[PDB]
């Protein structure tokens, strides 16, 4: 239930955020909480992430956090360059809309969604195929003064409810 | 064997086939199981809430973007900005010479198996801009078109929206028609007809939609610096309360997850 | 002060003075349509035509036709595992799928998840030699090897009966899983349903589109008597599918991409 | 609650304050949550195996 | 749920006056099946929702 | 498939065409609706004063 | 101190709390099977094909095809005494049963006892002439002399009407025994069930392997007509083989030894 | 002849071969006896006691010896004795060039004609010394695989039994799989793999056991002569409370019970 | 027993969250048939094991 | 209205003395179908007119 | 009358020993039917005279 | 006697323990069918002998 920062980026005044993440495979592919869950088997967790923007009034411009949930034999929802028209698509996922100029929001929960209980810890790739997230831009960031600075947009996340409870000898990956 | 059976020749007509066109009739199916009552249920064990989200209302109530416009600093009073048409069908394509994407709203999703609809659309508009960028839009609905030049504010429905305490806000396009269904045009006829112009008004008056909602501009745009400033409004789209589809019809027998080729 | 909420909603005054009045209109459905549909889930349990196929396009002689067929019915388009070849827009050839677009095709890969029965129904239009007395048989396989969409005969006009009946052994008609059987030239029409077996699953891929290359766990087998003489070319089984009474969909994630086009010359 | 969302999910405004195990944010302004309203059922999770835990690994 | 001739009893298709609550949500019972359930547990009219 | 069923033969004639003459016999017609019970009314909801 | 208990027993702390933890979920079948398989009893009632047979392969021209077989399926594999003939380790040739292994005849061998009726299906498929008006029949022979499982022709296209009826007299068919008839072209399906009569038996060897060249005491003998035409040499006869209700087996005494192998090429 | 029958048509499917999946259903059979209802009982008037012997718990749960290990002189601490795997499907095998005959436990019997399986598995430990023979043995459940070398008494469930007290003790392995029912291998498809390996650790962590049960060494064996001591120690297999079975399926559509020619 | 349409009043084949009693072993009487006989004897939910 | 065997229960064609009521006229009521209305809401003999 | 099962519920051939008022003469109501008429308005034995 | 479904509620075959009088004798009343008599006349059990 430690937050690590899995993510960072910048926004600068003339350039998009288009960035593709999986928190799962950020939040447990750390070298400190590999140590932790190492001996055990079973993790059945719930991974609540959020996002921090520092902004200004300024700055102007949205973008569209999105989260896919289970994606393991999904030969749809394309993970491909930005067009505008995946913006429709993905504003039916979880979602969160991040700007600047309030400098505000960001905080979802996203649940374990997956066919068995208790996903295994020493299969190879255990927790990539569980949902990813991705942010697209709007369009580009802006600014009203014609400043040219960067602003940072930061991405927590942390395990909610965590049921690790078998122990093995095998190293967990 | 002892005695007689005096029941009444009872007339009967067999159905081999079934029924296969009503969804309420009971039927008669082997099922491959050894419990003649099996059955699961539908619920929470999927790791979910537990709502029920095979409702056409469900789905079609989700608010989600659809396109998205531009206000200049050109622009001045009584300047067209956008032009829609109110109806289910909001969808957008994505041309590559051999394929053609089709990104569909859930409120053209939920609406593309049916004929007839009826109700109203919920319109959510979304201005992104900074604290110092302030102004008039204006929300006409015309049931038919409107016209090339300015937009009078008598003789139409229309809002005026100040966007200082209001940056986002919907408009609910209710139901003036002189039916009472219209009729639904598929996503396979969607991608041929313009619903969304930005550069004019669209037509609308057909016996498709319930009119047109187009966004003006009253005040003009002010700026805090010499800064050129590329002001854009987002435009969501959802069902309304009122919002009903009958009719099942051949809408999807030609829609396809496979591109193509 | 509600102005970054990812579902929206701030109500500005519109153009009524009564909200949602189309709610208020009880006697609507007596004046126009007859009927109301509020759910698809009481719209998916209507049967619709998925496919056809031909037992008299895979061996020779008096033999056992036997089509192996996801529980799921397949997609309609241009798959890169079709059944079936098209000409495509390089005026060459691709796999296709010359089935229809169900509901059930629709609305699945909208959604994450998918448990239920599924229903099918097996009707054997068309043509057929006067010397038939076929049973038309389902049985299901097992829910740890999904096999794809498949065709086989087995020979069954040897002059062994024993090289006959180690035909019949070859077939999952012979074993423990649920089967179900009729003859053709009394009733010819099966009404299947599926049920929802697993291992240890509770749900599964609902946005898998290659069920012709890999199929599901609820997979069927379905087997048909065939001769070689002529008037059996015209022999064939239609596929009608539907939806059990548990069936259910997970969360909604948005329409996929869709696609266009009518169907190609067949080649 | 309100505003335009459905039984599937919920969109809130969280507090300022969030804290979870020895990490603390002092938010300038309450932020957003997008809740997808995911409570699992009972037989989900193995019972009977809290002897081995992480706490009391030593 | 399986009972004999259950079709006549339905409103079955359409307006039964009463059967205009299509704007209310269906709740579904934490473990609940669909056949000898929710159209019992909600009210008559629980089988337009196809339950 | 446990017990076996021990009621009589009920003796049965098939009428595949139907009754065409009389007026008052109930039907076995697949109507080609969704709901079984589709059904609207006759009223003055056609602009009329509502008389048979 | 339980030190030599012939069923053991000694429970040891093991690396649980909470003791059999998967008997108090109740609701664990409305999530992932939909059904709970408990006896043996309730899944022996479900039908499986045992074997097919083919009329037109004893006599010659228009006769009456009988086939004695014991009520109890016949053993899958390398009889000594089996009806068929298949290639062996050696590249000779051994007998050999090209039926199915039923879930009757997987749990018999592994009691002592065995009592109670016997339930068949006789399903009629394949090809036949469209000159047929034949009548399947199905009747119990005695429970003093077993018969072996045998195929007989009785010629009825004699020119004497009388040595027509004195086939037909000697037929199983014409007795006082227990007798079901039904017409091919109308139903074809017999369903029948062998009680268990006995000469003051309380039960009888669960553990016998030979009832293809023995029988038992609930054999019944198959009746049906064929003609020596074509199109008539696909007409068959197929065994769908359960449990009556009245059944029950013995005492445990184990699982006997197992044999996996597939089918020999049929010589 | 008098009245005109005036009841409804009455639709009918025609069932001609029956239902011959589901277990329940009543069935529409000429039984070839007089009274239409004959039938005898299921009781104790074959000599027996009267118990119904078809449960699948009632064969499953029976103590069968499966096979038999040795401890050795040369054995020390952290010595491998034993590696099993925890599944239902416990047989042995004695080939005999054209032959090979399986030989299998009541459990494995039990759970032939099925797909799926879960629950606990039962293993009885009877080690046959004298009085004068003493030690530790040690009872280590993974449910991946142990490593090659010493295992650690963290990291894994362990019970480390003292056999002056108990030379003769059941273990039994609870359900601790990430899924809630795993799949069954069959008695044909457990003739290929090994699952009593007794010099290495057997591969568990499939989707088809449970995990691994292994013994091993913690005080060596204490003689009370220079004679060479030969201890053994049988395993014997049982269903625990907890053991279901599901999904009839193809496990023994292969097997029989005539030897191989 | 012998019952018209018995297989509507049975819960048949699962859960019937009050069938549970999988670990509770059948009881056979005397004389007992199967048919009209412990399936009403011991309980309702003696039909999982086959009466 | 949907009821099982309801010819039988009529006087379905004819006389039926007290059916001289010809010369009524039927009353549909502001949202009246045909099946489940005025054929029992006008009286027994509203089967004449068609209903 | 057009009842479900009505031979059934006669004696309808013959002795019925109450059924021996063969000398008795049938009375016609001055407009009766067959059908739903002197077979129940004479006596129980008004089958025997073709009512 | 001429009755629906008449086989489910007899003993019809067997034991039915209080059928154990076989070594009873059946009387036959001066003028009785086989139908509607002896069988509901002498007992329960007097359809082992044929009636």
């Amino acid at each position: 239930s430690r937050p690590i920062k899995i993510q960072q980026y910048q926004w600068t005044p003339g350039v998009q955020l288009f960035q593709t993440f999986n928190p799962w495979s950020d939040y447990f592919g750390n070298a400190d909480v590999l140590e932790k869950i190492n001996r055990f088997r079973n993790l059945r967790c719930k991974l609540c992430l959020k996002v921090l923007i520092n902004g200004n009034s300024f700055y102007y411009g949205r973008a569209l956090l999105s989260y896919n949930p289970y994606l393991r034999n999904d030969q749809v929802t394309v993970n491909r360059s930005f067009f505008i028209q995946d913006l429709i698509a993905a504003s039916n996922k979880p979602h969160i809309l991040l700007d600047p100029c309030s400098s505000e929001g960001g905080q979802m929960c996203l649940p374990f969604i997956w066919p068995e209980n208790y996903l295994d810890i020493t299969s190879t790739g255990w927790e990539d195929q569980m949902g990813e997230c991705i942010i697209h831009d709007f369009d580009v960031l802006r600014h009203a003064n014609g400043g040219t600075d960067p602003i940072t947009v930061s991405i927590f996340a942390w395990a909610e409810d965590v049921s690790l409870l078998i122990p093995t000898t095998v190293a967990a990956q | 064997s002892r005695p007689a059976v005096l029941s009444d020749i009872q007339p009967y007509v067999p159905r081999y086939c079934g029924n296969l066109a009503n969804s309420d009739a009971p039927e008669t199916v082997n099922k491959l199981s050894v419990d003649s009552k099996n059955e699961l249920i539908d619920t929470r064990t999927m790791g979910l809430g537990g709502a029920d989200e095979l409702t056409i209302h469900s789905i079609a109530s989700r608010m989600t973007f659809w396109r998205q416009f531009d206000w200049p600093e050109s622009a001045v009073t009584d300047t067209l900005l956008a032009s829609m048409s109110v109806q289910p069908f909001c969808i957008d394509t994505v041309t590559a010479s051999p394929v053609t994407e089709i990104h569909s709203t859930a409120l053209a999703f939920a609406s593309a198996p049916f004929e007839t609809w009826q109700g109203s659309i919920k319109f959510h508009f979304k201005v992104v801009c900074s604290e110092y960028h302030r102004g008039r839009l204006r929300l006409v609905y015309n049931p038919l078109t409107n016209n090339a030049g300015p937009v009078a504010f008598n003789q139409v429905y229309s809002t005026t929206i100040d966007i200082s305490n209001d940056r986002e806000f919907d408009y609910e396009c209710k139901w003036t028609d002189i039916r009472a269904w219209n009729a639904c045009i598929g996503i396979d006829g969607a991608t041929s007809a313009t619903f969304f112009n930005t550069a004019a008004a669209v037509t609308g008056g057909t016996p498709f939609d319930n009119g047109t909602l187009s966004v003006y501009v009253v005040n003009e745009l002010a700026t805090p610096s010499t800064a050129a400033a590329d002001v854009k409004v987002q435009v969501w789209v959802s069902a309304g309360d009122d919002f009903a589809v009958a009719v099942p019809g051949v809408g999807l027998s030609q829609l396809s997850y496979f591109q193509q080729q | 002060d509600n102005s970054n909420n990812p579902v929206g909603g701030n109500p500005i005054d519109n153009y009524g003075t009564e909200h949602a009045p189309l709610l208020k209109e009880d006697n609507q459905y007596l004046v126009y349509q007859g009927e109301r549909i509020v759910s698809f889930k009481d719209l998916l349990r209507r049967y619709q035509y998925l496919n056809s196929y031909w037992p008299q396009e895979t061996g020779s002689g008096f033999r056992y036709y036997t089509l192996d067929s996801p529980g799921m019915p397949i997609y309609r388009g241009w798959d890169p595992n079709g059944i079936d070849q098209g000409q495509d827009s390089t005026a060459g050839n691709s796999p296709y799928n010359f089935c229809s677009m169900t509901l059930l095709n629709y609305l699945a890969p909208a959604f994450v998840c998918q448990r239920g029965s599924l229903r099918h129904k097996w009707v054997t239009a068309g043509a057929r030699v006067n010397s038939t007395a076929s049973v038309l048989s389902a049985t299901r396989h097992g829910v740890l090897f999904p096999l794809p969409l498949a065709e086989t005969a087995h020979p069954l006009d040897n002059a062994l009966v024993g090289d006959r009946r180690s035909e019949l052994q070859e077939m999952q008609r012979s074993r423990l899983n649920g089967t179900a059987i009729t003859p053709v030239r009394l009733n010819n029409t099966l009404e299947i349903e599926l049920p929802y077996y697993s291992i240890g699953q509770r749900f599964h891929a609902s946005r898998f589109l290659d069920l012709a290359g890999t199929g599901d766990t609820q997979g069927v087998e379905i087997a048909c008597e065939i001769s070689d003489g002529g008037n059996d070319a015209n022999y064939r089984l239609d596929q009608f599918v539907s939806v059990g009474e548990d069936f259910t969909l997970g969360m909604f994630v948005g329409a996929p991409i869709m696609y266009f086009y009518n169907d190609p010359t067949a080649t | 609650p309100s505003a335009n969302d459905g039984p599937s999910f919920t969109t809130s405004k969280t507090s300022q304050n969030t804290t979870s195990e020895n990490v603390h944010f002092v938010d300038g302004d309450t932020p957003w949550t997008y809740d997808v309203a995911a409570t699992p059922d009972e037989t989900s999770k193995l019972s009977g195996f809290d002897d081995a835990g992480l706490g009391e690994f030593l | 749920e399986f009972k004999h001739d259950g079709l006549i009893s339905k409103p079955a298709s359409a307006v039964a006056k009463a059967a205009d609550a299509l704007s209310m949500i269906p709740y579904i019972a934490p473990y609940a099946k669909a056949t000898s359930m929710v159209a019992d547990k909600i009210g008559k009219i629980a089988r337009i929702f196809g339950y």
